[PDB]
This record gives C-alpha cells, sequence and structure tokens, in this order.
RNA sequence: AGCGUACCAACAACCGCAUCAGGUCUCCAAGGUUAACAGCCUCUGGUUAAAUAGAAAAAAGUAGGUAAGGGAAGUCGGCAAAAUAGAUCCGUAACUUCGGGAAAAGGAUUGGCUCUGAGGACAUUAAUGUUAACUCAGAACUGAAACGGACAAGGGGA
RNA sequence: CUUUUUCGUGAGCUGAGCUGUGAGCUAGGCAAUAGUUCUUUAACAACAAAAAAGAGCACAAACUGUAGACGACUUUUUUGCCUCAGGGUGCUGUAAACAUGAAAGUAAACUUUUACGAUCUGUUGAGGCUUAUCCCUAGUGGUAAAGUGU
C-alpha cells in the first residue's frame, strides 16, 4: 500500500568505476534502479529538479551524497515518485518511514 | 591466513658478519582456533592401493559440520546425521575390533569452527589427519579418547619447529606469455605488436610441441612449500601476547585499526617466518616434515626482542592507541 | 522475451555464447530471440481464436505440428574496398501450426502332431 | 520589346557506380589574451548529427601518459621519443668573394601589490588654468624560490 | 499306483517323536503305439497384465569477490545479509565568517577622524575525505518475486 520513505544515497560509491564522460548518467541510472528495487515497482518517475541537481557540476563530477523522498502511489497498479530534499548537513541523517 | 608484520631478533652465528646484531625479519600470522574430532577411518593395503574398511562417527555433531553437506541449508528439513547416531554401541565396538584386526593406517576426521573467526562463511572445512605412532591398538585407544573434544594447535606442534605449508596461490585470470612465462620483450618496430614469442617451432616436426610457452590462465595453483620455522605460539587467554622480555608493554597481536582486509584476531595463532601462498582468509594446511631435520637452523631456538603493532593502513607511527592520545593532548 | 528462460541452440550454434539458463535443458548454449517469439505468438493467438469458433476447449489442445520453411529472400547492397559491390540479403520464412484435442494359424496336420509330441516329451 | 528569376551549392541536391572521412572558383568578418585574421575561452547566427545501442572489463591491438640507479652498452644506422624555444639586457671564434658566418657559442632577468621619474595640446599672459593616449626606466614590500606558470615556441659544436 | 516297510535330515513340538524330506527292503497290477529321419522347440536373463505385501533435493533468484572474456568457481538468505550513521585507523595541510588586529605606502577633513591596500595573525593540528575489494556496532530502515527438473 502507499508509503513514504526518506533515505540518503552516497553516489561516489556508485560512480567509482566509470570514466569522465559517463559519471552523471551512471548516477542517474543507479538512483532509478535503487528506488525501483527498494519499492518493488517497475515504473519509477524522476522529478526534474532532482535531475537538475545531479547535473549541477557538469558531466564530470556529480555530488557525493543526495537525500531523496520516495512515495509509492496507487495509479501495473502501482508506481513510485522520486523527489529531492535540500539539506545543509548530512551528518546525523539515517533513513526513516 | 591473517596478515604480516615484522620483529627484531638477535643472531647467534659465530663466524658471520651479523654474529651479535639485532636484525629485522618479516613474519606471517595464521589464526588457529581449535578443531573438533568427529570420526575414524581405517585403511588396508592391497595391490590396487589403499582401501577402506569402514567409517565410525561420534555420538553428536554440530550444525556447522552438517552445513557442509548442503548447497542451501536455509530451505531444507535438515535431516542429515539424524538416524545414524542412534546406533547401538555394540555394533560400533564390533566394527572397531574389525578395524583393529584388519587395518594398517588410521586417520581422524576433524573440522574447523568458522563462527570464531570474522568470516562470512558458515560451512566448516573437513579434513583427515593421519596418526603415526605405536601399534594399531595403541593408535585406536589414542583416537577414541578424543571423539568429541577440541584440538588446540599447541598439542600438534612445538616452539621453534620446522613445518611444511600447503595452500592455493592468488588468482589473476588470463595472462600473456610475457607475464606468464617471463619471455623476452620484442623490439618496438614489430608490426602486429611485440608481446609474444616469435618462433613457435622448426618446420618439420610438423606440429607445435607441448614445451612451447603460450597464453592462458595464471594463478590459483596448488603448492607445497617446505621449511617454515615457528617463532611464537600465542594464546587467547594471554593479555600480553605480543610483548617480550625487552618490551613489557601490554599488547595483543592485532595492529591498530584491524588487520587490513581481515578483521581482528582473538583466538590463538601461529607466527611463521617468511611468506605463504594465498590471499587473506585463505585456508592454510600445516604438515610436519617427512623426516625430521637435524640441521643447525632446525634446532636453534629463537628469542624475540620486539613485535611491531603499528597501523598497516597508511604509514603507522604509534604502537598503541593510548600513545596517540597522549601525544596530541586534548582536541577540539 | 523478458529473459527469464532461454532457448537452447542445438543446430545453428556456431559461436553462440554459453549461458546459465541452459542447464534446464541439459545443454550449454542459449539465447533470447524476441522477434521470433512475437511472430510465433501472433500465430498462436490466431490458432486459439480459430479453435474457439468451432467448439473446442482450450485446456486440452496439444501442439502436434510445428513446421518452419524458408521463403524467397530480399535484396540489398553493400560497398567494399577497391570499388566493389556485394550482396546484403535477408532471410524470411513461412510458418504453419496445428493443434488438436487429446484425452487421457496354419493347420498342417504333420505340424500338429509334432507340436503334440513336443508338448508330451516335456511333461 | 523579347528571354532568365523557385531551390542546393555539398553539411546527403555536383563529380568520384552510393545519402563515399576525397575533389571543387569569389565577397562580408564581433569580445578577452596577444606582435598576430595563430592557439585557447566567449556574444549574434547555427547545432547537439553521423551504416546501431546496453552491460562487462581479462589476453592482444591501436592513439596516449609516467618510471628508481645507469645514460646509446640497443641497432646497419640515435629510427622513434626527450631536451631547446617568447621578450629585455650583456657577450660572441675559425674563415671569408668584406656583403657575411650570427639567433654563432655562451650568461642573467621575468608574478602580484604600493609608489617615483620621462615623453603633448589648448587659453588668461614667462606666471596662472584646463586637459588627454599609451609606452619606457627605477624603488620598497610580499610568497612552500615561484612567475613567456595553460596555450604558443630553434637542440648545439669539430 | 497298492503291499510289509527300516535308516538318516528341517517351517512348528522338545539331543521323546508327529509332521516334512531323502535313501531302501517284501510281495503285487499297470502304461507307452500318431505308418521311414528334416532343431530332440528342453538354456540363461528380462519384460507386461492380473494374484499375497513392505507407506527429499537440486536449478533458477537476490547477496558475496578469496573468482572471472563468457560459462565456471567462493559464499549468505533473519544471532545472517544489504543500506545509512556513530566510532577506529589513515590522507591532505589550517575551511567560510568576523576583528577601531598587523601591513611598504598612499590622499583628505578640522589630535584626531575617514578612505584604498599584495600579504600576515587570532578563533584553527582547523575544514574536507576515508571501500566502491579497510576495521568495530542485534545502532536505523529493509529483507522481494514463488518459476523449472526430479
Ligand atoms: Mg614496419
Ligand atoms: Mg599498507
Ligand atoms: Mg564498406
Ligand atoms: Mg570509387
Ligand atoms: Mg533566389
Ligand atoms: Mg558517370
Ligand atoms: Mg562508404
Ligand atoms: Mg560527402
Ligand atoms: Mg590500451
Ligand atoms: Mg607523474
Ligand atoms: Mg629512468
Ligand atoms: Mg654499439
Ligand atoms: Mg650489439
Ligand atoms: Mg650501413
Ligand atoms: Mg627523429
Ligand atoms: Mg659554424
Ligand atoms: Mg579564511
Ligand atoms: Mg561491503
Amino acid at each position: 500500500k502507499p508509503v513514504t520513505k526518506f533515505i540518503t544515497i552516497n553516489l561516489s560509491k556508485l560512480t567509482h568505476k566509470v570514466c569522465y564522460k559517463r559519471k552523471a548518467p551512471r548516477a542517474i541510472k543507479e538512483i532509478r534502479s535503487i528506488a525501483g528495487k527498494l519499492m518493488h515497482t517497475k515504473d519509477v518517475r524522476l522529478d526534474v529538479k532532482l535531475n537538475k541537481f545531479i547535473w549541477s557540476k557538469g558531466v564530470r563530477n556529480p555530488p557525493k551524497r543526495v537525500r531523496v523522498k520516495l512515495e509509492r502511489k496507487r495509479n501495473e497498479k502501482m508506481y513510485t515518485i522520486v523527489e529531492h530534499v535540500m539539506v545543509d548537513s548530512y551528518k546525523g541523517l539515517v533513513n526513516e518511514c | 591466513k591473517a596478515g604480516m608484520t615484522h620483529i627484531v631478533r638477535e643472531v647467534d652465528k659465530p663466524g658471520s658478519k651479523l654474529h651479535k646484531k639485532e636484525i629485522v625479519e618479516a613474519c606471517t600470522i595464521i589464526e588457529c582456533a581449535p578443531m573438533v574430532v568427529v570420526g575414524i577411518v581405517g585403511y588396508r593395503e592391497t595391490p590396487k592401493g589403499l582401501r577402506i574398511l569402514s567409517t565410525v562417527w561420534a555420538n553428536h555433531v554440530s550444525d556447522e559440520f552438517r552445513r557442509r553437506y548442503y548447497k542451501n541449508w536455509y530451505k531444507s528439513e535438515k535431516k542429515a546425521f539424524t538416524k545414524s547416531l542412534n546406533v547401538p554401541e555394540a555394533t560400533k565396538n564390533c566394527l572397531l575390533k574389525r578395524i583393529e584386526k584388519y587395518c594398517t593406517v588410521l586417520r581422524a576426521i576433524c573440522h574447523t569452527q568458522p563462527s570464531k573467526t570474522p568470516l562470512r562463511m558458515k560451512k566448516a572445512h573437513i579434513m583427515e589427519v593421519q596418526i603415526n605412532g605405536g601399534s594399531m591398538k595403541e593408535k585406536l585407544e589414542f583416537v577414541k579418547e578424543m571423539l568429541e573434544k577440541n584440538l588446540p594447535v599447541s598439542t600438534v606442534f612445538n616452539p621453534n619447529e620446522m613445518i611444511d605449508v600447503i595452500s592455493v596461490t592468488k588468482g589473476h585470470g588470463t595472462k600473456g606469455v610475457v607475464s606468464r612465462y617471463g619471455v623476452k620483450r620484442l623490439p618496438r618496430k614489430t608490426h602486429r605488436g611485440l608481446r609474444k614469442v616469435a618462433c613457435i617451432g622448426a618446420w618439420h616436426p610438423a606440429r607445435v610441441q607441448f614445451q612451447i610457452p603460450r597464453h592462458g590462465q595464471k594463478g590459483y595453483f596448488h603448492r607445497t612449500e617446505r621449511n617454515k620455522k615457528i617463532y611464537r605460539i600465542g594464546l587467547k587467554t594471554d593479555k600480553n601476547s605480543a610483548s617480550t622480555d625487552a618490551d613489557i608493554t601490554e599488547k595483543k597481536i592485532t595492529p591498530m585499526g584491524g588487520f587490513p582486509h581481515y578483521g581482528v584476531v582473538n583466538e590463538d595463532f601461529l607466527l611463521l617466518k617468511g611468506c605463504v601462498a594465498g590471499t587473506k582468509k585463505r585456508p592454510i594446511t600445516l604438515r610436519k616434515n617427512i623426516v625430521p631435520q637435524v640441521s643447525r637452523d632446525a634446532l636453534a631456538q629463537v628469542s624475540l626482542k620486539f613485535i611491531d603493532t603499528s597501523s598497516k593502513i597508511g604509514h603507522g607511527r604509534f604502537q598503541t592507541s593510548e600513545e596517540k592520545v597522549k601525544y596530541y593532548g586534548p582536541l577540539k | 522475451i523478458e529473459k527469464k528462460r532461454c532457448v537452447p541452440f542445438r543446430k545453428y550454434n556456431g559461436g553462440v555464447g554459453r549461458t546459465n539458463q541452459a542447464k534446464e535443458f541439459n545443454h550449454t548454449q542459449g539465447r533470447w530471440p524476441a522477434k521470433s517469439c512475437k511472430f510465433l505468438l501472433n500465430i498462436l493467438d490466431n490458432v486459439q481464436a480459430n479453435a474457439e469458433s468451432r467448439n473446442l476447449d482450450v485446456s486440452k489442445l496439444r501442439l502436434i505440428h510445428v513446421m518452419v520453411n524458408k521463403a524467397r529472400p530480399g535484396r540489398r547492397r553493400t560497398y567494399k574496398a577497391h570499388g566493389r559491390i556485394n550482396p546484403f540479403m535477408s532471410s524470411p520464412c513461412h510458418i504453419q501450426i496445428i493443434a488438436r484435442e487429446i484425452n487421457k494359424i496354419s493347420n498342417q496336420n504333420r505340424l500338429k502332431n509334432k507340436s503334440v509330441k513336443k508338448q508330451q516329451t516335456v511333461q
């Protein structure tokens, strides 16, 4: 049924192997896969502001960590929405429901 | 296998350039949690080779011993070794009398305890250990006393003993002739590349012979190495198991920050001089010499002056974690 | 189509790679051709639709005839070095399917006398 | 009066057997750095397209980058690659058809910041007042001793 | 097949003797026939239908990386594992901001006040980073789908 979750993802762990011209698209693809795998959905939509935030430093170095909000909605009867959460410190954050 | 470190030792070779000097040497550390003895097997000699009479099991076995018989234990009914432990002891004693009368070689089945290590694996490793010594009856008596107990490693070996090592080397995949066999490298002008052998053979043996080096798999080979000497047998009941007469600092063997890629060592261990094949976590087998040696190095006994326990991540600078906080004073 | 099970390639298999999913069939080589599967599914839906008009129950149909034939190829070109031109053909085919319901001395008096005597001699 | 007037001009409209990395005549030409219409970055205008895409990442190849100590011992042969290079100030041999050789060979300097000095035009009278452009020469201070910091750019001699 | 019948050996009885089995002694009555031979259908081992009875695993998935071109191999699936975080051990070299703090010098009001200044100092062994193949923690959230062969 519908649920919300708040998680943090560190991308440097996931873009460690690809070359310069592939570093940001790889991060986008990994975010989509992770959300789909966590919510048991195949249809995962990515908000445009999050895509904007991932590309804000060019193709060569995306941010090291990102905080996102996952929401599973009732609509292939279900799907997931991924949004971006702006924080000024990642130091205490764990994942919740 | 856990990792490596170095020590300081004094020399006692009259006539050498180093006769009264402290010197540094490299050593390897092997974690040696005790084993468990669970079975007996007897062989007899035939013109077709050694042959088995029967196998005799103990009254109880553990779950990590039983996991070794399953591909996927989590989804099973776990019915291995459940009906054959209720056997009357009269049949077992009849079988043991037959083994005593007709056999010539005994071996003991023993298994390890991976739960006492930092390993992710839970299946135990099983092996046979041959027992040399007196007569057949004495051998059988010696074995039966242990059918459900632990072997400490200190029972099997002694300080300053010489030992043989058996393991599997590190794997690298497919490697070229230059790296696999160490052939010469070929001049920079060559048209199809330079990392190969020029001539495969003469014209007319009209085939390629098996002695020619070719590309293929390198690493993950089986090896047996001789003459590795024991420097210390440490225990887990001892708090200062890495201190010496000349250094009374209370210490355990594990370096600051953990053994890199392994974890912490909190069982009893061996300290071996030199190097051993395999990666970290690779299981190492330890055999006695084929015949005992009487040379000047096989009998000499070693006294240690210092064991290093500084960090192996980066470049270590302190021997214990209290020195680090004592050096800097209070921080922010 | 979704790559959960594969097709074992036993005949036209030169250079086909080895796969995990071929142990199901006692083989080593398999692949996942999706276009073939779509084309075959179209004909299977046709067969089922035709079997529902005439009053047959779909639960009992067995594929008793599957035949594949090759058809007249098409023609294109490709350009090679030193001003040459070589063919770039195609390879079409025909298919046909059938499904069907499944449930679940000589007297010779001389020889008679010999038989009688043989039978008596064995008692 | 009569005839031409659409469109391409290569990036797929032309020739090369093709929607081929080839060939094919003329005019217009911004900002910063700079000797410079060079190289590198940008505004107006144009595009984000190429007979394919995803994953994995070992041998071997092709186009590159580094390497302790030695410095051509390699090879027919220094082949290939390194080393040099802008500008200012000094200093330059044999020989010579007296014009050269010559950038011969060689040596020193170069950032940033705060200042000092030199070079014109005009109007009330030597005295007062207004008013510019760009170069050149010195001094103090400053920094992990670095400064033609990227680009661009001779190896020399008998 | 009847008659008088002795010696040995076991399903049950207890090296009493009955049964069952074998070998004999004594006197009897009662068979075989298919026109001259056509392999003398004769062995061993199976199978099927009817008649009395003994009644779990592996592959695939997700995880691992001691493995690796692909297959293959090493592991885990609820005291485990994955993810984040807190600690540890290391790498670099002192963050942003504020300061009637310093600074070769400058210029401009009426002792002092104001303005411009490369760079330096204090808060500051600070700030940033650290497994993707580093170490510890039943710390936080999760741990899905249920197919194939036998
Ligand atoms: Mg050549
Ligand atoms: Mg190290
Ligand atoms: Mg071609
Ligand atoms: Mg041509
Ligand atoms: Mg026109
Ligand atoms: Mg023509
Ligand atoms: Mg072409
Ligand atoms: Mg063209
Ligand atoms: Mg390469
Ligand atoms: Mg370098
Ligand atoms: Mg070198
Ligand atoms: Mg030479
Ligand atoms: Mg030579
Ligand atoms: Mg020559
Ligand atoms: Mg050259
Ligand atoms: Mg000259
Ligand atoms: Mg600051
Ligand atoms: Mg991990």
